[PDB]
RNA sequence: GGCCUACCAUGGUUUCAACGGGUAACGGGGAAUAAGGGUUCGAUUCCGGAGAGGGAGCCUGAGAAACGGCUACCACAUCCAAGGAAGGCAGCAGGCGCGCAAAUUACCCAAUCCUAAUUCAGGGAGGUAGUGACAAUAAAUAACGAUACAGGGCCCAUUCGGGUCUUGUAAUUGGAAUGAGUACAAUGUAAAUACCUUAACGAGGAACAAUUGGAGGGCAAGUCUGGUGCCAGCAGCCGCGGUAAUUCCAG
RNA sequence: UAUCUGGUUGAUCCUGCCAGUUCAUAUGCUUGUCUCAAAGAUUAAGCCAUGCAUGUCUAAGUAUAAGCAAUUUAUACAGUGA
């Protein structure tokens, strides 16, 4: 007896399970944006799957229709919102079109190595997951964060952390405690 | 100490498994070492 | 579908299921709960009437504490709190239950081995701390080769850990690590502290009624073997005989147990086996009245003639015509002659004479019992008797297992119905001092090492051997190394192993078979997989599964794992021709084309000629036959190749040289040494060298 | 109100399927599945109904045909001094139901609310933690340089070549990073525990030791089977020695 | 039993047949961290050891507790209260 704690799945996989196009397909995106499974392949797809029903959806509705104009227009402002869908071909005729690319561009992970402070894909992966680079002052550690337009003037390092002041680092002090302690007192 | 002590054999349980890499152990490095080895055969393919 | 249903009296299509989907997916559940159920048919062999007392023997490392874990729970089930615990200690923790605890020694396998066969439930308590030592990890291994008794594990020292968040996750680790060695779904208790010298009563009562409904089930070499564990020992000589013969006599000893298992016969004269001394032989069986009488069977007692204060037993601690035939004075002659008032080695019995016969079967009317409105009705009837008579075994459950478990279950009854109509005086002899029977069986020739060096702490159980069992022959087992035990196992080194309820030591053999032409010996054992081996030894049954171990004295054990090999014995006999390979090499010293002239194989002419025909092959894969002694030189001889040997190359003669069991045999005797640990054996072939420095 | 009784009459339902039988039948909100039309499922968080071992009866009371009420019978079944007395987990937990199986006999009324004479007492309602990967979410097991040859690039090539832009396979190397964990403290909480914070600790393969399935070859003074030499086939945890012995297709 | 690749020919086609191609129960192996958190099933509404699950008082129905308390105006009572 308590309201049921509504969960969903976030990804769907592929029915042909040994196509070797799509493997290498998906390969060289996990190659390019540093994931770690298909499943974070799998997800977007998932996720643009929707975004295409619904949009094929309103799109037989007749133009100017009510849920039409108010709905269509509220999926495309939230896709412009993260820089998916851009400002020219704002009008869900091309949120019908839409890659899977459009999608893993715009991930935190991604955006730190397009701002060059990560220096890498990988590198950026593993500075997020290791608490510097953060958005606001508030650090973020996921990967998939999914950089909306108006943050992306504000990835930076954090101010915890090395690379953005605060202090060295465990790992450093130690070796600066091997460095007072064998050449001094 | 007197008290007898399990051997990491017989802690983790791990009996007769072959040989593998550094680099299962890590996802994020074997996606990276993949593309940067599948950027090289795209050097060979095209130009 | 239309005809196929009407086929059938009832219509077919009337009967069905209103949901397709819930009758299907719940047939498919239902059945494997069942099929779960079915487990392979046994016998019990235990009474009904009197059931033994069940053995609990608390096992562990030494350093936790046993002896207040014990004291803790006798305390809770007799509120009689008791005081240095030695021995075997019966008590009363029910109206129909009574369990027998055991303490066992940590420091000895000589006797942890010795437990494991006859505990039928053991107390397994694991350092919270400390987790599993090895001692553990050694008595879980023995046990389940030998027959896995009830286990229910405990976890003292889980008061210490200093964070709750730890202590959860240690909990955890040794609840999932105890379930593999277990079963899944088997969770060990575990006790917070004993600040007062016992446990928390809330903690222990979950114990205690734990194990009250353990309802353990039957070991198959307990119900093929009658077995026994020593309550007290004693010992029946003369001083005057100790004072003549001056402490070198073998003592007649008297010993007081509780039977459990089988019936041990009671003609005196059965050959029986303490675990740890020797072969004895059963002398006297007397019985007496049990110490302790369940409540329910006293109010039978009392009721029957028309013990409240003492609710424990701890002895070591301080407080006709077949009547005329079995004499031997009356002749056979005599024996009919009383019943009414000759040779077996002729086939035919003693009949009369044809004039006395045929005279007496004029009239077959006296054997005519044998053969096979008002009328009419007894008519019917007779031809009713006669259709019964005619097919009766053809004319007389849903599940097989539950049938042929009929086939065991009135055949239980049917030994009771016939024992009940005895029961007084002829079911004692027939009943043979059935299970539980609180025996007063006596020894002779028992040594005098056994009385001097004697402890009550450490326990002797009797094995009622099997005329089988009785011998020694040289047995065919197949065996591995115990994938804990680190260096392999090597032939013709010897091996401590427990067989049957005999622990001993003895020169195994690691035999393969090529391919199942012969007994190949190897001269190690194949790490990882079971190999075919031979020892000599005493003898047993095949399908018994021993256990063998290396160095058993607990001077030299270090922190390797003790038990080294377990297997089954496949086969038994007295004779295994058993074969190492030999091959002859020789190098040619003339060649020609597809033809050698081969030397120093063999060393004189005539040893060639015992030899001729012989299928030669090299090292290079081709093969031949070896054909003349030549003569000019003494050795050497010509063989015809298949194609042309080289110089440089060997050719080897397969061949095949018998080798022997080495007879060596050696039971441990552990508990006729004085020290009882650190019992010292045959040495390992590496070890001898390391003392004697050879390389 | 045929609910029941008395008098009286002969009606009532049915191929538009009555009546009877089955249901591994409580009904509904709903579930799963995705062209559409459909097919299958709903014991089970909410609404309704019914029941409390099986039947019946009934006391109290506004309300029960009540079962953590009584009475009787039936079936189980416990206690005894044998005279008698007592029980109803389809509440919470826990046990049996076979002979081989798996959620704690924990904490609190702080929240949510309910009851009482009532702010206060009580509440296994309910909340808290414990317990097998039911389902669902987030997502470590590594990241970067230098060097040693090797490259493909490319400018030149009369011809050595390596020298910069990095493709990267490397059995010596180089410092950086971080939580898994351990843990002052504060936070959390009814009190604890965990989380979120965060002093001190905490990574080089010989850890702080990723799995679970799959494709493919190779080895012996091995074995077996067939064969018109030396081959073909099955295969090979097994050889000759050796198990404190071997470093071994690095494993 | 639909949808896809694959097969009979020295080849090309079609009809033709054969070969592969979820979410529900069990079982096996494995199980580091955060948050979330449910929890039935032999057509047995079978049977249940033990403990707990229903009690409740305001200034304001009844106080001579031979109950506690003392002071505070209280010789009827007056606080607190089994």
């Amino acid at each position: 007896p308590r309201a049921p704690r509504t969960y969903s799945k976030t990804y769907s996989t592929p029915k042909r399970p040994y196509e070797s196009s799509r493997l290498d397909a998906e390969l060289k995106l996990a190659g390019e944006f540093g994931l770690k499974n298909k499943k974070e392949i799998y997800r977007i797809s998932f996720q643009l799957s929707k975004i295409r029903r619904a949009a094929r959806d309103l799109l037989t509705r007749d133009e100017k229709d009510p849920k039409r104009l108010f709905e269509g227009n509220a999926l495309i402002r939230r896709l412009v919102r993260v820089g998916v869908l851009s400002e020219d071909k704002k009008k869900l005729d091309y949120v019908l079109a839409l890659k899977v690319e459009d999608f893993l561009e715009r991930r935190l992970q991604t955006q730190v190595y397009k701002l060059g402070l990560a220096k890498s894909v990988h590198h950026a992966r593993v500075l997020i997951t290791q608490r510097h680079i953060a958005v606001g002052k508030q650090i973020v550690n996921i990967p998939s964060f999914m950089v909306r337009l108006d943050s992306e003037k504000h990835i930076d390092f954090a101010p915890t952390s090395p690379f953005g002041g605060a202090r060295p680092g465990r790992v450093a002090r130690r070796n600066a405690a091997r460095k007072a302690e064998a050449s001094g007192e | 100490d007197g008290k007898r002590a399990i051997n990491y054999q017989i802690l983790k349980n791990k009996g007769l498994t072959p040989k593998r890499n550094k680099d299962n152990r890590n996802s994020r490095v074997k996606k990276r070492k993949k593309y940067q080895k599948a950027q090289k055969k795209l050097k060979s393919v095209r130009a | 579908a239309k005809k196929k249903l009407h086929t059938q009296g009832h219509n077919a299509k009337a009967f069905a299921v209103a949901a397709p989907g819930k009758m299907a997916r719940t047939m498919q559940r239902s059945s494997d709960v069942n099929e779960r159920k079915l487990h392979v048919p046994m016998v019990d062999r235990t009474p009904e009437d009197d059931p033994p007392p069940f053995i609990v023997a608390v096992v562990g490392p030494p350093g936790t504490g046993k002896t207040t874990l014990i004291r803790s729970l006798v305390r809770r089930m007799t509120k009689s709190t008791l005081n240095d615990i030695q021995g075997p200690i019966t008590v009363v923790s029910g109206k129909h239950r009574r369990l027998t605890f055991l303490e066992c020694p940590a420091d000895d396998l000589n006797a942890m081995i010795d437990i494991a066969k006859i505990a039928d439930l053991v107390l397994l308590l694991i350092d919270g701390n400390f987790g599993f030592e090895m001692e553990t990890m050694e008595f879980l291994n023995i046990a389940q080769h030998h027959g896995m008794p009830r286990v229910l594990g405990v976890a003292t020292h889980l008061d210490l850990f200093k964070s709750q968040s730890t202590l959860r996750a240690s909990k955890k680790r040794l609840k999932h690590r105890f379930w593999t060695e277990v079963y899944q779904g088997a969770k060990l208790f575990y006790l917070s502290g004993v600040i007062n010298g016992r446990y928390p009563d809330r903690e222990i009562l979950n114990l205690s009624r734990f194990i009250s409904v353990m309802k353990f089930r039957p070991l198959k070499w307990r119900n093929e073997h009658p077995y026994m564990l020593a309550d007290r020992f004693t010992d029946l000589t003369h001083p005057e005989l100790i004072e003549t013969q001056g402490l070198q006599i073998d003592r007649k000893v008297a010993i007081y147990g509780y039977l459990h298992g089988t019936p041990l016969p009671s003609a005196p004269g059965t050959r029986v086996h303490i675990a740890g001394v020797g072969d004895f032989s059963v002398a006297q069986i007397e019985k007496l009245p049990d110490p302790c009488p369940t409540p329910f069977y006293q109010q039978k007692l009392d009721d029957f003639e028309r013990d409240k204060d003492k609710l424990i037993y701890a002895p070591m601690s301080d407080v006709n015509i077949g009547k005329l035939i079995y004499m031997d004075n009356i002749s056979p002659e005599e024996c009919i002659r009383r019943w009414r008032g000759v040779d077996l080695e002729k086939f035919v019995p003693y009949f009369d004479t044809f004039e006395k016969l045929a005279k007496k079967w004029k009239s077959v009317d006296a054997i005519k019992e044998r053969f096979l409105r008002e009328m009419n009705a007894a008519k019917k009837e007779k031809l009713r008797a006669q259709f019964e008579i005619e097919e009766g075994e053809n004319f007389k459950y849903d599940t097989w297992y539950e049938l042929q478990k009929a086939k065991i279950s009135k055949q239980l009854e049917i030994n009771n119905i016939e024992y009940q109509e005895m029961t007084p005086e002829q079911r004692q002899r027939i009943e043979g001092f059935k299970a539980g029977s609180y025996v007063r069986i006596v020894f002779e020739k028992v040594p005098m090492e056994f009385v001097k060096n004697f402890n009550p702490k450490f326990p002797i159980v009797m094995g009622g051997l099997l005329p089988t069992e009785i011998k020694f022959g040289i047995v065919k087992a197949r065996l591995r190394r115990h994938r804990w035990h680190k260096k392999i196992l090597k032939t013709n080194d010897p091996l401590v192993l427990s067989l049957g309820w005999r622990r001993f030591q003895t020169l195994p053999i690691y035999t393969t078979t090529d391919s199942r032409t012969r007994t190949r010996m190897l001269k190690y054992t194949p790490e990882h997989t079971y190999c075919n081996a031979a020892f000599y030894g005493p003898l047993c049954s095949p399908n018994t599964p021993f256990c063998g171990v290396q160095i058993v004295a607990n001077s030299d054990t270090g922190n390797g794992f003790r038990i080294a090999a377990t297997g089954i014995v496949e086969e038994i006999d007295v004779n295994i021709e058993i074969v190492k390979k030999l091959k002859l090499v020789g190098f040619p010293y003339k060649i020609f084309k597809n033809t050698a002239f081969i030397k120093d194989m063999f060393s004189s002419a005539m040893e060639v000629a015992r030899f001729e025909g012989a299928q030669i092959k090299t090292v290079s894969g081709i093969r031949g036959e070896i054909k003349r002694a030549l003569s000019k030189p003494e050795g050497h001889y010509r063989a015809a190749f298949e194609d042309k040997i080289l110089m440089s190359d060997i050719v080897i003669l397969r061949s095949w040289y018998p080798v022997r069991v080495k007879k060596f045999y050696n039971p441990v005797t552990s508990l006729l040494l004085k020290e009882k640990t650190e019992w010292k054996g045959l040495r390992l072939t590496g070890q001898i060298r390391a003392a004697m420095n050879l390389e």
